[PDB]
This record gives structure tokens, C-alpha cells and sequence, in this order.
């Protein structure tokens, strides 16, 4: 049935908002790391900032 | 709001094989791996004096500071004064015969002079190295990483500049010039991380163990063999191999840690409670939920 | 150099080497990898997963591979003497290393089986360990131009203690001409051999040496750079074995790590050799068994690894227990591309035909 | 002069405009001592001195 399956869509929708934008968290962008913690770790001022 | 510290007791690498004897000519290059131990980073630097270096997405300071999975150490005799042949895009025949250096880990490369008195290395008669490598001409280059494809032929030894040696197949040829002042060498260093169970520390970073039984379900930074992070901790059911010691999430992060006390912990990053504001322009009050 | 223990003398035992015997129609017995089970799969290092599902680049074998069959043999034998070994022509085989390989070990143990020497003979199928040689060079054996010799330093590993140790040095093999060894001109193969009546009589006096002493009759072993062993327990559990090379040394992996019941391989020994390993050669093994006391053996299989992308599925232990080659047909794909096992039903795109020059 | 490494900004920015204020540290130092100074470094220069 179209009705139903348009009811569970909403929901995904909703559900895949959220995910989308914990998982950006995860890009590193070209840095070494996607992690602050890391980054702060493994290098030294100026290539650290 | 606290620390929690965990540490295996470790033996000391050995660089011994570094601090004694001749240091081998550069397409002969000798190397050690280390894993599973400590080692006295501030003792090692004092017996040289270094010229430069040139690091690959880590610091010397970071490395004398933290820990890793494992570390890798090639090196040689060599003249400071043929430094630029090192560098990456050199175009000369040190890179395309001798050494070329990988970068796929971070890495960093040290050249330095041994001081006349300070240690028990002895010096080699000559600097050498290899001009040509070919099969009957066709040319055969390094690998990053790799040793020549000459090797074998080039331990018969060279005496004069610019003598070559064939077996039939391979053709090498070879330059050598005398060693003055104090000997040189250079060191390609490169780490790795999070790929054992256990760690590589120097000493300097080393510190007490300390439990997590009263810091349950606060944020504290934590170093745990090595491993360091910001995280909250909470008591839980035992999933995973205890024996890998680390559980992790899809996205590679840490969720887990089977502790020498016997238990498992549950991981999570730190926290923060939502706060929102109610405000009345009218009266000028507020109040919060 | 290391110690290798004492320098071999006196002469080697005579070898038969008849192949028609071994590679024969009537003693195939295919097994292929089958991926449901996650056969063949290495562990990942420093860590594990719980209860979910995930893609992995690393070195895996092809899915259906059926790979290539080895089976060892008791030696010749008559009631109250001991003759010539009966061995196949793999000692003068050369396989290329490429990027490593991994062994299925013991899988026909419990079932009745041929003893290859005798074709009509039968007994209950026992499990063997097979024994390596591998290295950066080769050439011929000198006297009888027979190839499958090692030059330089060569990397051993050769089981021993009647399946209760392995040992695994590097040193250069320097042949002996005594009759019948690597450099006398009636060599015919590296074998190795037991005696079970006086190496294996006893659970507590298995000799530990015995393989090890064979080898030091076909060469003289010369500045060794390490040498080390590993303990086993003995049974006759089926067992993978694994190894690979990178910067960081040779890597060695076995299923017997942490559960033996389940077929995952797990690190446990990094060996320092540098030098690219290009060349491997099984060494053959050939019990000298009674004639009263006679066995058949279990054949073992090799699988070459590839660099490839796997979907791997971890239970709530942390085993790996099923797993999908991606690049195997486009279903793979697709289930690699939603990382999962269960996918809907419906017309998807997927990735092209791969266009290289 | 023998080596100069500067970072966001230029010695001849320096020779042909102005600034708020301009600050100068010096000291005798050994010319072949140089990679002790670098950011970074894990020598004694950068911890004690
Ligand atoms: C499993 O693997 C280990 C590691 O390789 C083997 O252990 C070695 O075994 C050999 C014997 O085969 C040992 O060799 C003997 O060492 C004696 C003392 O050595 C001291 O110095 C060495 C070198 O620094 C140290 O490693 C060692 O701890 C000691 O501090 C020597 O006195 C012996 O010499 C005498 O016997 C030999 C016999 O061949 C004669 O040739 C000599 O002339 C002399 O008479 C001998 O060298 C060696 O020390 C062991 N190493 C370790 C680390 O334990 C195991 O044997 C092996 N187990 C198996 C295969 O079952
Ligand atoms: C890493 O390696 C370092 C270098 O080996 C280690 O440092 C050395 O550690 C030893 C042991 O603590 C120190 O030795 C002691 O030094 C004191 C002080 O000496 C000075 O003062 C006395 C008079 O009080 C004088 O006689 C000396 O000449 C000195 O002027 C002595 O009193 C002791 O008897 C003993 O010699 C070394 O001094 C120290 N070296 C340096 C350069 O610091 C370090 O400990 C290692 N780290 C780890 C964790 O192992
Ligand atoms: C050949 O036969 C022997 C004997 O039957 C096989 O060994 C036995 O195999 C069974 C089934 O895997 C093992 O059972 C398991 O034991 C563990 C022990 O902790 C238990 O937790 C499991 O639930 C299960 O009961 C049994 O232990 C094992 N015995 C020994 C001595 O290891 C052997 O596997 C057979 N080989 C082949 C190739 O079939
Ligand atoms: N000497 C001998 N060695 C063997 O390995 C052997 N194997 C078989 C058959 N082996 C097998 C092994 C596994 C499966 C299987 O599908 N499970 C079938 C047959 C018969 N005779 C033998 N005889
Ligand atoms: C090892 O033995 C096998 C079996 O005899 C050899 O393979 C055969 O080689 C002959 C001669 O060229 C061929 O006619 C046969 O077709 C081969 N048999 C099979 C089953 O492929 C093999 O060449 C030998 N290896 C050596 C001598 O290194
Ligand atoms: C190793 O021995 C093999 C034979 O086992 C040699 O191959 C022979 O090469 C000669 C000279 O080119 C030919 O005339 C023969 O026909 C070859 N024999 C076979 C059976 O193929 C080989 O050259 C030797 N290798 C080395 C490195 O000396
Ligand atoms: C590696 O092994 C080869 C083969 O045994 C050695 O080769 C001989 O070396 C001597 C001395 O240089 C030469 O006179 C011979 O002509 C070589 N033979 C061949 C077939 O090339 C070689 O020396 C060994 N290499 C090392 C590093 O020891
Ligand atoms: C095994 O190692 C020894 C020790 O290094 C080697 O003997 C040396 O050989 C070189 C080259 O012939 C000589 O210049 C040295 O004088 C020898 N030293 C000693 C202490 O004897 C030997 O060549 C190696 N054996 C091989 C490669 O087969
Ligand atoms: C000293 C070389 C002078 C050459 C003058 C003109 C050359 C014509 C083109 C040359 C290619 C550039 C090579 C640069 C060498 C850099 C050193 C190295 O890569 O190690
Ligand atoms: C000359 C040092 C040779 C050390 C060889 C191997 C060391 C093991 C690990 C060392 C950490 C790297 C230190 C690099 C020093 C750079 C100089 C500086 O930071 O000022
Ligand atoms: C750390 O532990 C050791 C051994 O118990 C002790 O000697 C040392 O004082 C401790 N350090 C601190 C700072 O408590
Ligand atoms: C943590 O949980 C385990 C298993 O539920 C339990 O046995 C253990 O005592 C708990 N630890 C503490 C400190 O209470
Ligand atoms: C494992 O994962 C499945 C699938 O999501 C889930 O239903 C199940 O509850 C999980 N099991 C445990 C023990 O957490
Ligand atoms: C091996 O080959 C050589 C030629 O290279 C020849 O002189 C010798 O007789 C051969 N040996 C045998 C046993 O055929």
C-alpha cells in the first residue's frame, strides 16, 4: 500500500537527517585526523593551529 | 575531572646493534623495529649532534611525548654535505640506486655527526654508494622503501671510484671517497599507530597507574597502553575479545576496554546537558529548564 | 651467529620420487574457500568488533579458490626393516611468494583414507604440519642440475616434537656431499623423516629434535640471524596458518591463538627479515613408520592472498563469522555497497565495468 | 644573515610598511645549532632555554 509506505518515508526522512550530521564528525576534511584529541597529540605549533 | 592510567610492565628496546660497530654504507642500510617496550629518548639524542630535520605529519616533540604501536629506525653512513640528495623529487642517483623514503606512515628524516669521544661507533674507511644499476642497458630503480636489486653484486666491494661488478645478468657500479673529521649518518624514522595491543613509550613519558572505580560517569582523560583520549566510563556486560584488549565502533571509534582488573568498560565521549531559556520581556525575569 | 645446535654427520637416507603416485586422479580431493564460513580470514590487529557488520581493505584469498593439494606419505617398510622414503617431486617446485599465503591443515582427520604407499591398504586419517622454505633467490642444486635450491640467507619453518613444536631460523644452507645429500651427486629431494618408534613412543619424551637433525644432514647451517620455536598442543583439531611480509618483517597468523574451534587466524610472531621474499618451496616430510604400525596422512592445501575489499560480520563475541568478496560478481558489490548481508528487493546501480589502458 | 624563516609575513612586507608594534629577542648562538630552534624540536634548547 502507497499510504503506509509514504508513513514509514516520513520517518526515514527523520531518521536520516540525524544520521547525515553525526557522521560529518567523522570527515577528516584533508587533516590527519577527523579527532581534536589526535590532532593535538601528534603535532606542534604552527601546523597544529 | 580525573586521569586513568593503565600500563603493562615492559622490557627496554634494544639499540645496542646502533651504538656499536660501522655503520653500513646507505644501499646496504640496516634496520630495527621496535614493539612491546620503553626506551630512553633523552640519553639516545645526547650522543649526537644534529644538523637537520624534516618531519611528515608528526613532531619530534610529539614523539617524545606520546606513544605509538610500533617504530621503525633505517640507517647509514652519510655526508651531510649530500643532504639535498634526500630530498623528496630528487632527481639524482641516490634516490633512483640507494634509498628512497616511503611516506605512506608518518615518518621523519635526521642527518647527524657522531661526536669523536662521546660513543663506541667506529668509522668506515670511505663513503660509498651506487652510481648505475642495470640489466644487459635497462635500468632498475628502487622501490620506496626497498632495498636495490644490486645488492648481492655490490657486496663483492669497491676499490677505486667508479669500479663496476656483473654477474652475467646485473651490472652495478660503484663510488667510494674518503671519510674526514667525524663520521655522519642520517635516520629515517617511522611510526605507526594503533595497530597493536600494546605500545612503544619513552621513558620521560611514562606515569603511575591509577583505577577508575571512583570516576565512573565523569569525563576524565584517560592513557590506557599507550591509547589516550577524553571519555566517560561505565561499568558493563563483557562483549569482544578480551585478548584484543580494544572494542571499536564502525567509524574506528573507541567503545569499549576489557581492563587487567578483570572487567569491561563501557566508552563514551564527553557529555554535555542541553540548557534552554525562558525570558518574559515584560517583567525582565527568566527562568530555565 | 646463534647457536644451531651440533654439526650433522654421517649420510643422508635415500628418497624415491614418484609424483604419478601423489597427483593422481583417484587422490583429489577439492575444497574451495567457502566465504560464508569466513575461511581463510585474517583478524584485524590491536582490536575488535562487536555485533555489527563492516567493510575491509587487507590481504584475503579469492572466494571459490580451490588452491593447491599436498599429501605426504609413509616411507617404504617390511616387517622388522625400514627402507627408502617415498616422497612426490615438491622439493624442486618453486611457487612465487607474491603477497603471501594461508594453509588449511588437517581437514580429513577421523575419516578412512589411503596409505598412498600401498593402494589398496586403508587407515583412519591422521593430521601433519607441512614445513617450508622460503627466500630472495634460487638456483640449481649443483652436482645433478636439479632446481629448488635457496641461495643467501633463507627463511625455514619446519615442525618438529611430533606436532608439539615448530622452529623457524634464517641462515644460509650450505650442502653437504655425503651420500645422498644436497651436494653428492645421488640427491634426488629435500625430505625430512621421523622415526615414531623412538621419536613419538612416548607423550613424554617426544623428540624435539628429530626434523631439525634430518635437515642438518642435507646442509650445514651458516651465521644464523635468529632462531626461535613455538610450543602446540597436540590434537587433531582441523587448523589454518597464515603468513605475510611488510616494512615491519615477516608476519606469521594461526587459528590456534585464541579458540582452535573457530577458524579465525591471529597473529602471533613478527620475524626480522627485510629483504623482499619472493620464493617459497614445500619441504617434503615421510614417515618412517613400521610395517605393523602403518597411517595415512591428511592432505593440506595453500591459498595464494590478494589485496582486496572483504564485508566482514563480527558476532557479540567478536569472531568473524561470515564474510562477502566484493569483487566477485555484482551481487558482492551491492551488498559491499550497503554494507550488509540483507539487502531489499529492487534494480540498483552499481559500479562499472572497470576500463584500464 | 644566514637562514631566515618567517611566518605570516614577509621580510620585505616588513622593509616597506608599518605596524603597531615591534618586538626583538637576542641572543650569541651558534649558527650550527640552527635545527635546535625549529618548532617542534625535542632537544634542550626548546625545553630549558
Ligand atoms: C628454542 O629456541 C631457543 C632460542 O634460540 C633455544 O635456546 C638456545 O639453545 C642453545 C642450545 O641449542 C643455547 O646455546 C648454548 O648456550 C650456552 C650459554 O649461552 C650463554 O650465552 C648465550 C649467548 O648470549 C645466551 O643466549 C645464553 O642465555 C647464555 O647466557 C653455551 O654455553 C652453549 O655452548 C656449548 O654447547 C654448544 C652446543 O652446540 C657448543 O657448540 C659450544 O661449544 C659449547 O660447548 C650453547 O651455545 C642458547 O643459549 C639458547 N638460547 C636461549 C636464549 O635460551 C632452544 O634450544 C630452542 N629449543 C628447542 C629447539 O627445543
Ligand atoms: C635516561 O638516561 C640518562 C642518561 O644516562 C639518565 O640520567 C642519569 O641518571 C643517573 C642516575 O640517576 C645520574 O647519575 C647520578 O648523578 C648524580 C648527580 O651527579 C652530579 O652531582 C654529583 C655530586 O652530587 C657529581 O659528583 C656529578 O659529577 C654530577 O655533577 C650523582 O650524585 C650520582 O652519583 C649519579 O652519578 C646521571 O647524572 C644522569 N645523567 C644525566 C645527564 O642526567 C636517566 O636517568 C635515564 N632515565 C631513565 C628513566 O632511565
Ligand atoms: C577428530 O576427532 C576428535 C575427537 O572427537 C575431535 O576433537 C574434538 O572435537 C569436538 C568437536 O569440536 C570438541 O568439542 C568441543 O570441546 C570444547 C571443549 O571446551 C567445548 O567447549 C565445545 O562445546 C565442544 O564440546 C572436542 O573438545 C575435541 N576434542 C579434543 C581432544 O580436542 C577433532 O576435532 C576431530 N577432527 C576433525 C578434523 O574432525
Ligand atoms: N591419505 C589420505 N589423505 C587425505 O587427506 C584423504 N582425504 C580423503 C577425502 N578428504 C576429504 C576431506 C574433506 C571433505 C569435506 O568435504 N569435508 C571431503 C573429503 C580421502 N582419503 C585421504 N587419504
Ligand atoms: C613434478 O612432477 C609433475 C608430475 O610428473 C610434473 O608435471 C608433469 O610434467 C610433465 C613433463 O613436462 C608433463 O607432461 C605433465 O603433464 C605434468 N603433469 C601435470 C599433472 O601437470 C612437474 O613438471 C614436475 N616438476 C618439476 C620436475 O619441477
Ligand atoms: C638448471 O638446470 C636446468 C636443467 O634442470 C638447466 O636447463 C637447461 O638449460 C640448458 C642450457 O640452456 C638447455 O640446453 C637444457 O635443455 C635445459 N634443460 C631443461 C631440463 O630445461 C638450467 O639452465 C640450469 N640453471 C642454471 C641457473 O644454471
Ligand atoms: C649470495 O649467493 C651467491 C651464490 O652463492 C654468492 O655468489 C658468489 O659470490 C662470489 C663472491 O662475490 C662470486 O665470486 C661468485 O661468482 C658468486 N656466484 C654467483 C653464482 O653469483 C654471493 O656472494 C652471495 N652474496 C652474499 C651477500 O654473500
Ligand atoms: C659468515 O660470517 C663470517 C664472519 O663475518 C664471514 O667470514 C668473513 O668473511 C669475509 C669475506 O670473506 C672475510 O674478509 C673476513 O675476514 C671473515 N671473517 C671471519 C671472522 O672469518 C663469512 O664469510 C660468512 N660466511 C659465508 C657468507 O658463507
Ligand atoms: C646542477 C644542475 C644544473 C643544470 C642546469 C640546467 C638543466 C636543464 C634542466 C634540468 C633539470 C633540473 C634538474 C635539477 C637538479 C636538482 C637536484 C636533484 O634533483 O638532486
Ligand atoms: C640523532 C637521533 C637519532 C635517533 C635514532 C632513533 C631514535 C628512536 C626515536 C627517536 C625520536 C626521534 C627524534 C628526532 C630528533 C630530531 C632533532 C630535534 O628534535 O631536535
Ligand atoms: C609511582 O609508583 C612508584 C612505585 O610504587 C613510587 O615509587 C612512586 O613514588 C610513585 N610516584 C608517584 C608520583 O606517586
Ligand atoms: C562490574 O560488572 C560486573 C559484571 O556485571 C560485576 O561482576 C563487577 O563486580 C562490577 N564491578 C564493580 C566494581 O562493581
Ligand atoms: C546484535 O545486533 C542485533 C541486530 O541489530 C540486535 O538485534 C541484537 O539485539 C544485538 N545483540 C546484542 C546481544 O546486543
Ligand atoms: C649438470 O650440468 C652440467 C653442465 O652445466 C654437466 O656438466 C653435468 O654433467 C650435469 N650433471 C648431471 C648429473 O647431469
Amino acid at each position: 500500500n502507497l499510504a503506509f509506505n509514504k508513513v514509514q518515508d516520513a520517518v526515514n526522512a527523520n531518521a536520516m537527517a540525524l544520521s547525515k550530521l553525526a557522521a560529518e564528525l567523522s570527515n577528516t576534511f584533508g587533516a590527519i585526523s577527523s579527532s581534536i584529541s589526535d590532532i593535538l597529540a601528534r603535532l606542534d605549533p604552527p601546523e597544529q593551529e | 575531572r580525573g586521569e586513568f592510567i593503565e600500563q603493562a610492565t615492559t622490557q627496554e628496546c634494544d639499540f645496542t646493534p646502533m651504538l656499536t660497530g660501522t655503520p653500513p654504507p646507505i644501499y646496504n642500510f640496516k634496520r630495527l623495529v621496535f614493539t612491546n617496550c620503553n626506551y630512553n629518548l633523552t640519553k639516545l639524542l645526547s650522543l649526537f649532534q644534529v644538523s637537520e630535520f624534516s618531519c611528515h605529519q608528526v613532531s619530534p616533540s610529539s614523539l617524545a611525548t606520546g606513544c605509538y604501536s610500533s617504530l621503525t629506525v633505517d640507517y647509514f653512513a652519510y655526508s651531510t654535505d649530500m643532504s639535498s640528495y634526500l630530498q623528496p623529487g630528487s632527481a639524482g642517483e641516490i634516490v633512483q640506486f640507494n634509498y628512497k623514503q616511503d611516506f605512506s606512515n608518518p615518518t621523519c628524516r635526521v642527518l647527524a655527526t657522531v661526536p669523536q669521544n662521546l660513543t663506541t661507533i667506529t668509522k668506515p674507511s670511505n663513503y660509498a654508494y651506487l652510481t648505475e644499476c642495470y640489466k644487459t642497458k635497462n635500468y632498475l630503480y628502487n622501490a620506496p622503501g626497498g632495498y636495490t636489486p644490486c645488492l648481492s653484486l655490490a657486496s663483492r666491494g669497491f676499490s677505486t671510484k667508479y669500479q663496476s661488478h656483473s654477474d652475467g645478468e646485473l651490472t652495478t657500479t660503484g663510488y667510494i671517497y674518503p671519510v674526514t673529521g667525524n663520521l655522519q649518518m642520517a635516520f629515517i624514522i617511522s611510526v605507526q599507530y594503533g595497530t597493536d595491543t600494546n605500545s612503544v613509550c619513552p621513558m620521560q613519558a611514562l606515569r603511575n597507574d591509577t583505577s577508575i572505580e571512583d570516576k565512573l560517569d565523569v569525563c576524565v582523560e584517560y592513557s590506557l597502553h599507550g591509547i589516550t583520549g577524553r571519555g566517560v566510563f561505565h561499568n558493563c556486560t563483557s562483549v569482544g575479545l578480551r585478548n584484543q584488549r580494544f572494542v571499536y565502533d564502525t567509524f574506528d571509534n573507541l567503545v569499549g576496554y576489557h581492563s587487567y582488573n578483570g572487567n569491561y568498560y563501557c566508552v563514551r565521549p564527553c557529555v554535555s546537558v542541553p540548557v534552554s531559556v525562558i525570558y518574559d520581556k515584560v517583567s525582565n525575569s527568566h527562568a530555565t529548564l | 651467529s646463534v647457536d644451531m645446535g651440533t654439526t650433522g654427520s654421517g649420510n643422508c637416507i635415500e628418497s624415491q620420487v614418484q609424483p604419478d603416485f601423489f597427483e593422481t586422479a583417484r587422490n583429489t580431493w577439492p575444497l574451495s574457500i567457502d566465504t560464508s564460513k569466513a575461511e581463510g580470514v585474517i583478524y584485524p590487529n590491536g582490536k575488535s568488533y562487536s555485533n555489527i557488520t563492516l567493510t575491509y581493505t587487507g590481504l584475503y584469498p579469492k572466494a571459490n579458490d580451490l588452491g593447491k593439494q599436498y599429501v605426504f606419505s609413509d616411507g617404504h617398510s617390511s616387517p622388522g626393516t625400514l627402507s627408502r622414503l617415498f616422497v612426490s617431486n615438491y622439493s624442486r617446485q618453486v611457487e612465487p611468494f607474491d603477497s603471501g599465503f594461508v594453509v588449511r591443515i588437517g581437514a580429513a582427520a577421523n575419516k578412512t583414507g589411503t596409505t598412498i604407499i600401498s593402494q589398496s591398504t586403508n587407515r583412519p586419517i591422521k593430521k601433519i604440519y607441512p614445513a617450508f622454505m622460503l627466500g630472495h633467490s634460487v638456483g640449481n642444486y649443483t652436482p645433478t642440475n636439479i632446481t629448488g635450491r635457496y641461495l643467501n640467507h633463507t627463511l625455514v619453518i619446519l615442525p618438529d616434537g611430533c606436532g608439539t613444536l615448530v622452529h623457524a631460523f634464517y641462515c644460509i644452507l650450505q650442502p653437504r656431499t655425503q651420500a645422498y645429500c644436497a651436494g653428492a651427486s645421488t640427491f634426488t629431494s629435500v625430505t625430512v623423516w621421523d622415526t615414531p618408534a623412538s621419536d613419538c613412543a612416548n607423550s613424554q619424551s617426544y623428540n624435539r629434535l628429530a626434523n631439525l637433525n634430518a635437515f642438518k644432514l642435507y646442509f650445514d647451517l651458516i651465521n644464523c640471524t635468529f632462531r626461535y620455536n613455538y610450543t602446540i598442543t597436540e590434537d587433531e583439531n582441523a587448523e589454518w596458518f597464515g603468513i605475510t611480509q611488510d616494512t615491519q618483517g615477516v608476519h606469521l597468523y594461526s587459528s590456534r591463538k585464541e579458540n582452535v574451534f573457530r577458524n579465525n587466524m591471529f597473529h602471533f610472531a613478527t620475524l626480522p627479515v627485510y629483504q623482499k621474499i619472493l620464493y617459497y618451496t614445500v619441504i617434503p616430510r615421510s614417515i618412517r613408520s613400521p610395517f605393523n604400525d602403518r597411517k595415512a596422512w591428511a592432505a593440506f592445501y595453500i591459498y595464494k592472498l590478494h589485496p582486496l575489499t572483504y564485508l566482514l560480520n563480527f558476532d557479540v563475541e567478536g569472531y568473524i563469522t561470515k564474510a562477502v568478496d566484493c569483487g566477485y560478481d555484482d551481487l558482492a558489490q551491492l551488498q559491499c555497497s550497503y554494507q550488509s548481508f540483507d539487502v531489499e528487493t529492487g534494480v540498483y546501480s552499481v559500479s562499472s565495468f572497470e576500463a584500464s589502458p
